């Protein structure tokens, strides 16, 4: 079944900086 | 595959489980771990003068 619920919504945040990992295991 | 020559020591470094060797402020290797017992031991540089 084609069960489409979601939505593009194009909506953002303007206060996250979250986007951080380890580049390398030193 | 790591190389080099040196003292090896015990140390008290705490690595996280997916640390393998660190390095310093200048960017030399000072510290491994054994691949069989994943204990932590210092690098020293041999005498010299």
């Amino acid at each position: 079944q084609c069960v489409n619920l979601i939505t593009t919504t194009q909506s953002y945040t303007n206060s996250f900086t979250r986007g951080v990992y380890y580049p390398d295991k030193v | 595959g790591l190389t080099g020559t040196g003292v090896l020591t015990k140390s008290n470094k705490k690595f996280l489980p997916f640390q393998q060797f660190g390095r310093d402020i200048v960017d030399t290797t000072d510290a491994v771990r054994d691949p069989q017992t994943l204990e932590i031991l210092d690098i020293t540089p041999c005498s010299f003068g």
